[PDB]
């Protein structure tokens, strides 16, 4: 019917609103959020997570995580999230600067997958910021 | 009530009219000040201030006198 | 102090009469000994005072006394200088003293009157074998009541006072209920306070500690407990308290 | 001298007020660390269902799983958590000597050993020491809300990737009782199929054992005391759908489990 | 030396109604040496007198100046001897910094104290900076009771650890010169009426916000 | 050291300085007990200044040379209140309070510094 | 103390000791004082332990004189 | 043996016949109590017992002479 | 107390002994409020040290066999030096304290320790 969004953090509950139109991204690719999308379980990656009630859709980032979009719940379980106009977008690009710095030091090979992952955490969190 | 001029003491420790409170310190902790504090708090209401030194210098009997003198009281 | 001594000692050696004999204070005659000797020229003692301050304090402390024919008891106030408990004149006076109350700050400050505090205040009379087994049993329960009220003072503030235990919360509870029962509605303050002077026996006093502290009267408010005389005169003021709180 | 007796005397009160004061502090923050793992299980606890939805749905014969496969122990990463703080009774010291017992033991097995210092009386004692293997010195300065839960979590994940350092294994001290409390050593990696922490050699169940420890007062003196109140997973409607394969899908939800974890092993240690 | 300091002391006090109401404040001074107040001139002259103001140079030097030791001095004439709006302050004022005093050893910890002590270490800390005056300035006791109302009420946290003594200052000249009916109020009654309480709670926030805007 | 004979300026400085020894000296033995991590900001802050100020106020004597080694410096009263408000504003919150030892103006304090900089450099 | 100081020395004990007496109180200041400091930077840590080694020098057994020469 | 009939002592601390021991302690602890105990413990011994009180209350003695009167010790 | 009399061996065990005495008498300021465990790797070192030094130095004597109970021991130079040259070395580290209480010789007190770890 009309879904809930009680998205969370390790510690706490981040965002625990009950919104009309949810889009957020998954490990396939991209998918959406109309309310009574039917049982599913998804994996949502480092992806955006536009969020629109009726009349602002505010994009609210994440770092990953496992939706649940099913009866009455759109439950989203994320290692950490920050919202994209918290995050102040110079500063952001500040780290998306010093993450590519990195990614070029990136010599080591577990230091290079762990460079990919921190650059693509600190990039989905510009991709919401300045918008 | 003998208004001192001294918030601290005219709230917290209150002083009379024929009570026998103490000024009690260590050397410059400031009891001569709060000595002519007093002293020159009471030129509005009317009381005869005496002002008795023991053994001291003539010229801190100077430097009161005159302050009394340039005060008024 | 031996004018007033004698004063005393007539109105009960003949007459028989249970006189109080009230010596404000005792530090002060002590001292007073210790000038007389020292303009006397008699060598000093320890650290100032007269070579007979146990002879001189002897003789003010033997006269007071129960004989056959009647009784001095003397409620003399003690003063301790630099601190000390074992400065000559306190440890002499201690020698002789026989139960001490003592009055705090906080209690004034807060408004229990009289401002006793149940723990600094001692007696040697309060033995078994001299008061009873229940009036010693209901004064330790009490003591050690309001003691666990002093040690959970810190942590009910922290802990919220509904984390706590049922044996805690029942504690802190009854010790409240007991700290505002020991006020008392003096005969003499009501001038200031305009509550009627009360009186009250051991009997009153030994049963309604019986009854606020076995569970029986658990089921009262703090206020109803607050400068009352007997805990007769608690309920009937806690039926008030309760219809007043109904409309 | 008089003056220098009652000056001591004066010091001495002092030092008596300062830490009955600082008593008091560790007791609100015990209380507030309370307060933050209630809020932080309900993240792992449905993270649980959903997790043991999987072994249910999937039958347990559909994962090839980067966080579960096991490669031979050959280096191994012991992580040594850590209080930053000092005075604190020997409770830095107590891990600072199980961790060499622990090391002296396993050092004729996994020939090079990791040590991974999360905390700041770490960092001073393998830097002291003749430099220990170690990754990256984790310590504390706004990072041990979340940042340092992140930050072990990308580390562990770099490090098991390339699957050299297997049988990762982190060492801290669940409060089991206020008055004491030993440091424990649950293998956190390779992640077992089922939500089991895994004990010594990952061979025991240890969702048992997993306690929250609330604060209230035996008669005396206040004291912790265990709750726990915990279930097994429902279906959750097994009709439900997967965006992709659930292998992957799994790949990309043990993280957050390896998360979790480590914050709730930072706060049990806290 | 007791008979002496006796006399003399006792020679000061209220005479009574018929004799014409005369009094004599006696306000003798005794030096202590190195802090042995249990000393013998000490303890003489802290047995004759009433009250004892006392005197400490750690908050001497640590500018707290009247350097007075609050929770030290004691007077057992007491609040008898004040102003009914003087009285009706203090009362406030004197719980207020009972609870600073006991939240002392709290201060190093104003990080992880529930905020309602800190806001208690606020309050007593603005309440410190209420009470340092300069040398030989007397106050009048009406400015006094303007001064313990601005701290009691909860008038002075928003301004930071220094400002306060200039706001204060400021406060008293510009009640002084724009709501002259106060101090007029009190000289008549020198009772604190809520008359004089709404006025007085008018001309403090019209000085917060002209000094704000500075 | 009262206002009108000494000059503002000169009697703020006076009680800023009196006023951080006191601190340092109510501090200090808590510190010793406890630690010195486990203070505030300000508190470290006004600790390293108060140890800095310590070091500031010793000076070489014209007389003492056969005690100290290095020559007397005559300081004046604006050199002096000069560096004291320097010190006490936090400026020099970096150079190493052992270069504000023996040292007569603020300038050579500095320059002392350098020279300690320089010598661990080499 | 002394109080003859350098002059009751000789211009070559003068040249290598003249500031040793102030700079080794200033360094038991330094070495009793960084006790309750946990790390240290470089110059004190290096200051420290030059101080300490000041320390083991002016060990001296019993019945024996050191010479001028071997004491500069 | 000198009998104390106390349950301590005469485990620990033996007060043989001719041994001068010691009590010592704060006020109000029970020197005097523990005194008339062992005198009071010496009713089937041969020993008689000698009680003097150096500046004591006339309460104190009263008391004491009044138990030994009930006793008939 | 002078190696001309005594022996360097004597001398040199002597002066250690002292030092790590006086290594402790400083540190129990800190102690009594704090405890053990806030003292260094070294400092805790000296205290256990000196702990097992100050009850090595305890012997029951044969006139005071009627108090303790236990039979008083004999024990001179030859073997005193030695134990004590053994517990400012360390190799007796891995025994208690209540080994050292009370005994003569290094010996006995070792054996006392082997009772120690007989009583499990
Ligand atoms: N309330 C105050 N505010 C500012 N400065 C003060 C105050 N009280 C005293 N002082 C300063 O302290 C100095 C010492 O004051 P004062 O001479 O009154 O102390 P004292 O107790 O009389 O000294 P002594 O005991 O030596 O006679 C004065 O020079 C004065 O400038
Ligand atoms: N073993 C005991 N059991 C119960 N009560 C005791 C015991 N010993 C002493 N008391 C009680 O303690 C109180 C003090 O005892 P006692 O008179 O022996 O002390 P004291 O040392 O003589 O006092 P002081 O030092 O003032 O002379 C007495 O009232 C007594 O009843």
């Amino acid at each position: 019917m009309t879904l809930n969004l009680c998205v969370l953090t390790p510690n706490r509950s981040i965002w625990n609103s009950e919104v009309k139109e949810i889009i957020l991204s998954t490990n396939s690719g991209q998918i959406g959020v109309l309310p009574n999308h039917a049982p599913t379980a998804t994996a949502v990656d480092i992806g955006i997570l536009r969020i629109r009630l009726n009349d602002q859709w505010l994009t609210l980032a994440l770092m990953g995580g496992f939706a649940r979009i099913g009866n009455n719940e759109i439950t989203i379980l994320v290692n950490d999230a920050e919202r994209g106009s918290d995050i102040d977008p110079q500063e952001a690009q500040q780290t998306l600067e010093i993450a590519e710095a990195n990614l070029r030091k990136a010599e080591g090979k577990r230091q290079k997958i762990e460079a990919n992952l921190a650059l693509r955490r600190a990039r989905t969190r510009v991709e919401a910021s300045n918008t | 009530p003998l208004q001192t001029g001294l918030i601290a003491i005219d709230a917290m420790i209150p002083v009379g009219r024929g009570q026998r409170e103490l000024i009690i310190g260590d050397r410059q902790t400031g009891k001569t000040a709060v000595a002519t504090d007093t002293i020159l708090n009471q030129q509005g209401q009317n009381v005869i201030c005496v002002y008795v030194a023991i053994g001291q210098k003539a010229s801190s009997v100077a430097q009161v006198v005159t302050n009394f003198q340039e005060r008024g009281a | 102090g031996l004018t007033a001594l004698t004063m005393a000692e007539y109105f009960r050696d003949v007459n028989e009469q249970d006189v109080l004999l009230f010596i404000d204070n005792i530090f002060r005659f002590v001292q007073a000994g210790s000038e007389v000797s020292a303009l006397l020229g008699r060598m000093p003692s320890a650290v100032g005072y007269q070579p007979t301050l146990s002879t001189e304090m002897g003789s003010l402390q033997e006269r007071i006394t129960s004989t056959k024919e009647g009784s001095i008891t003397s409620i003399q106030a003690v003063y301790v200088p630099a601190d000390d408990l074992t400065d000559p004149a306190p440890a002499t006076t201690f020698a002789h003293l026989d139960a001490t109350t003592v009055l705090s700050r906080g209690l004034a400050a807060k408004g229990i009157y009289p401002a006793v505090d149940p723990l600094d205040s001692t007696s040697t009379m309060l033995q078994p074998r001299i008061v009873g087994e229940e009036h010693y049993e209901i004064a330790q329960r009490v003591k050690e009541t309001l003691q666990r009220y002093k040690e959970l003072q810190d942590i009910i503030a922290i802990l919220g006072l509904d984390e706590l235990s049922e044996e805690d919360r029942l504690t802190v509870a009854r010790a409240r209920k007991i700290e505002r029962f020991l006020s008392q509605p003096f005969f003499v303050a009501e001038v200031f306070t305009g509550s009627p002077g009360k009186y009250v026996g051991l009997a009153e006093t030994i049963r309604g500690f019986q009854l606020i502290l076995s569970g029986e009267l658990d089921s009262l408010p703090e206020q109803a407990f607050y400068l009352v005389g007997n805990i007769d005169e608690a309920t009937a003021k806690a039926m008030n308290l309760e219809m007043e709180s109904k409309l | 001298n008089l003056r220098e007796l009652r000056d001591r005397i004066g010091s001495v009160k002092n030092t008596q007020k300062i830490t009955e004061a600082m008593k008091l502090v560790a007791a609100a923050k015990v209380r507030r660390a309370q307060e933050a793992v209630v809020n932080g299980r309900p993240f792992s606890e449905t993270l649980v269902e959903v997790l043991y939805n999987m072994n249910e749905q999937l039958q347990t014969e559909d994962v090839d799983v980067p966080l579960t496969k096991i490669r031979t122990v050959k280096k191994v990463a012991l992580m040594v958590v850590t209080g930053d703080r000092g005075l604190c009774g020997g409770f830095n010291n107590m891990l600072l000597k199980k961790a060499e017992s622990r090391i002296a033991e396993l050092k004729k097995l996994g020939v090079d050993y990791t040590i991974i210092s999360i905390g700041k009386k770490g960092n001073t004692y393998f830097i002291r020491r003749p430099e220990i293997p170690v990754d990256r010195y984790f310590d504390g300065t706004n990072l041990p809300t979340a940042k340092e839960a992140q930050a072990i979590a990308d580390d562990v994940f770099s490090l098991f990737v390339s699957e050299e350092v297997d049988k990762v294994e982190m060492l801290y001290t669940k409060f089991v009782s206020l008055v004491k409390s030993d440091p424990v050593i649950h293998t956190l990696l390779p992640l077992s199929p089922k939500g089991e922490i895994c004990d010594i050699n990952g061979k025991c169940v240890d969702a048992a054992e997993d306690e929250l420890f609330r604060l209230t007062t035996k008669e005396g003196k206040l004291t912790v005391e265990r709750d726990m109140i915990k279930t097994e997973t429902p279906a959750f409607s097994p009709i439900l759908e997967f965006e992709q394969d659930p292998a992957q899908i799994l790949d990309a939800l043990l993280p957050l489990y390896l998360n979790s974890q480590i914050l709730r092993a930072l706060q049990e240690s806290l | 030396v007791f008979y002496l300091h006796s006399r003399l002391l006792e020679r000061a006090a209220k005479l009574s109604s018929l004799l014409g109401e005369g009094s004599m404040t006696a306000l003798p001074i005794v030096e202590t040496q190195a802090g042995d107040v249990s000393a013998y001139i000490p303890t003489n002259v802290i047995s004759i007198t009433d009250g004892q103001i006392f005197l400490s140079a750690d908050l001497f030097n640590a500018g707290i100046r009247p350097a007075i030791n609050v929770g030290i001095s004691v007077s057992r004439v007491g609040s008898a001897a004040q102003i009914k709006a003087m009285k009706k302050v203090a009362g406030k004022l004197k719980l207020e910094l009972a609870q600073f005093a006991e939240l002392e050893a709290f201060a190093q910890f104003a990080s992880d104290l529930d905020k309602a002590t800190q806001n208690q270490l606020a309050r007593g800390q603005r309440l410190r900076e209420l009470l340092k005056q300069p040398q030989s300035a007397p106050l009048t006791v009406e400015e006094q009771v303007m001064t313990i109302y601005t701290g009691t009420n909860g008038y002075l946290d928003s301004l930071e650890l220094d400002q306060v003594r200039k706001y204060l200052v400021e406060l008293r000249t510009y009640v002084k010169t724009n709501k002259p009916e106060f101090q007029e109020i009190i000289s008549s009654t020198k009772t604190f009426t809520e008359e004089a309480e709404a006025l007085l709670k008018e001309a403090i926030q019209e000085q917060m916000e002209r000094f704000l805007l500075q």
